[PDB]
């Protein structure tokens, strides 16, 4: 155990996360550190979880987990390396936009991770530009699991363990009892958005901020829309009325296709919110490619 | 009922092969026996009804600690810290908000140390290669609970009890899948409660005939009829609670009629 770490050479920081390579194989890696001794608790949770689910999980747009190195006091995850996240790549493009053909060319992909993972109970529940991965291949992954669960008995919703703001779904900002595979699915609404516009969709400032973002674009719900909502715990029947944004003005850039298959992974009810499964199988992916990046590395 | 339902329940399945623990691995053990077994796992159950923890979790500590002794021998003094320190990586894996080291240290009334038990976390991690998420009698028995048509929450209560007793007896249970425990647990409790028999749905989903069921029925049946003899207690008296709609006193079928 400390033979294979002797068996490291760290390159750079990424992230604690280093670049590194294997001395004998030459092998690039990503390391991710992990200090014990901070906190005297043993293993930490989020550890545990994404060590032994992720390593149950491979598949092309999933980051591979190469190999764990447990010491006393350190525990390493080695991970495939990858050139980027799409957070930093969405800045890069910032005045150039990216390619809507790219943009398909990812969505496609992160909708097939995010299937494998679901069809294998875990939930990913953080999914975020930052936390997906991309190659100078064109290729893109779902990394970060750090907040994953299983889901074979259904998953309670935690106040601390939540998926940044401007990606939590509404399910979660009205205080639902339960995760379900929808809130994944939402938040790669919100990131298909953004590619598209060069802006967050609904960049809120707190809860009740961003639960009205997304009332003011995508109407405030009602039991017709969303049977139940009035009932939820934090719904609240002072809520303003909005209505409906149309939705060619929400996503410009976007046809047909694109507005469709949208809308549908912004459902409100998350028992109707279409499926990774399902989205797959949409017209939208019907001409997708593979395009590389410019990536600025 | 959702669409990756079907995958899941076939990738359970697929699973719950592989995390299998040795079932002669007791024989083997030099010191310890399926009696001190039971005792650690109705102690178990006491731990969790103590820190309100999820039933998920008593379950996943089993499997963990079965596949532990499947490959190390243990003394009779340490098996309790191979408990303990299964309790708490269950704890870290499915609850919200695991107790702390302590708490567990705490429970086990000073026998062991925090670092002894963060050592052993270490050793079962080892040893169980970090693969945690394993199926349990539990994860199926939710599955199988959306074919139910009526749906009923004594029978829900009801299987759910049965299926933890069958944590606390290695031996017949040790030789039984989850699947297939969960759908004698299944049966047995819809058939007490309601009369009614393992669904038409549930043959197609799971494959599992009532007549492929019967030799683990038959055994669950009889562990359910000396429910009140046995020597550990601790779960009878846990789904006395009304949470549970106090099942656990509610009378057996006097036969299976199978
Ligand atoms: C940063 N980071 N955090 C985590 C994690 O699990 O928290 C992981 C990574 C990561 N980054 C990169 N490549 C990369 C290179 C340059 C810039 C950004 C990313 N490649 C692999 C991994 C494995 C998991």
């Amino acid at each position: 155990p400390l033979v294979d770490m002797e068996n490291f050479q760290k390159v750079e920081k990424i992230g604690v996360v280093y670049k590194a390579r294997n001395k004998l194989t030459g092998e690039v890696v990503a390391l991710k550190k992990i200090r014990l001794d901070t906190e005297t608790e043993g293993v930490p949770s989020t550890a545990i979880r994404e060590i032994s689910l992720l390593k149950e999980l491979n598949h092309p747009n999933i980051v591979k987990l190469l190999d764990v190195i447990h010491t006393e006091n350190k525990l390493y995850l080695v991970f495939e390396f990858l050139h980027q996240d799409l957070k930093k790549f969405m800045d890069a493009s910032a005045l150039t936009g990216i390619p809507l053909p790219l943009i398909k060319s990812y969505l496609f992909q992160l909708l097939q991770g995010l299937a494998f993972c679901h069809s294998h109970r875990v939930l990913h529940r953080d999914l975020k530009p930052q936390n997906l991965l991309i190659n100078t291949e064109g290729a893109i992954k779902l990394a970060d699991f750090g907040l994953a669960r299983a889901f074979g008995v259904p998953v309670r919703t935690y106040t601390h363990e939540v998926v940044t703001l401007w990606y939590r779904a509404p399910e979660i900002l009205l205080g639902c009892k339960y995760y379900s595979t929808a809130v994944d699915i939402w938040s790669l609404g919100c990131i298909f958005a953004e590619m598209v516009t060069r802006r967050a969709l609904f960049p809120g400032d707190s809860e009740i901020d961003q639960l009205f973002r997304i009332f003011r674009t995508l109407g405030t719900p009602d039991e017709v829309v969303w049977p139940g909502v009035t009932s939820m715990p934090d719904y609240k029947p002072s809520f303003p009325k909005w209505a409906r944004q149309d939705f060619s003005k929400v996503v410009p850039p976007l046809d047909e296709d694109g507005r469709s298959l949208l809308s549908q992974m912004l459902h409100y009810d998350p028992n109707k919110r279409i499926s990774a499964k399902a989205a797959l199988a949409h017209p939208f992916f019907q001409d997708v490619t593979k395009p590389v990046p410019h990536l600025r590395l | 009922v959702p669409d990756y339902h079907e995958d899941i329940h076939t990738y359970l399945r697929e699973m719950e092969v592989k995390c299998k623990p040795k079932v002669g691995y007791m024989k083997k053990q030099p010191d310890i026996t399926n009696s001190m077994r039971a005792i650690l796992v109705d102690w178990l159950v006491e731990v969790g009804e103590e820190y309100k923890l999820q039933n998920e979790t008593l379950h996943l500590a089993v499997n963990y600690i079965d596949r532990f002794l499947s490959s190390m021998s243990v003394l009779r003094g340490k098996l309790q810290l191979v408990g303990t320190a299964a309790m708490l990586l269950a704890s870290k894996f499915e609850e919200i908000y695991p107790p702390e080291v302590a708490e567990f240290v705490y429970i086990t009334d000073d026998t062991y140390t925090k670092k002894q038990v963060l050592r052993m976390e270490h050793l079962v991690l080892k040893v169980l290669t970090f693969d945690l998420a394993a199926p349990t009698v539990n994860q199926f028995l939710t599955q199988y609970f959306l074919h139910q048509q009526p749906a009923n929450c004594k029978v829900e209560s009801l299987a759910m009890f049965l299926g933890e007793l069958s944590l606390i007896d290695a031996d017949p249970y040790l030789k039984y899948l989850p699947s297939v425990i969960a759908g004698a647990a299944f049966h047995l409790a819809l058939y007490t409660v309601t009369g009614q028999s393992w669904p038409e749905s549930l043959i197609r989903k799971t494959g599992y005939t009532l007549e492929s069921l019967k030799p683990c029925l038959m055994d669950l049946h009889q562990t359910y009829l000396k429910a009140p003899q046995h020597a550990q207690q601790s779960i009878r008296e846990k789904y006395k609670n009304s949470k549970y709609h106090g099942v656990s006193l509610l009378n057996p079928p006097e036969t299976l009629n199978l």
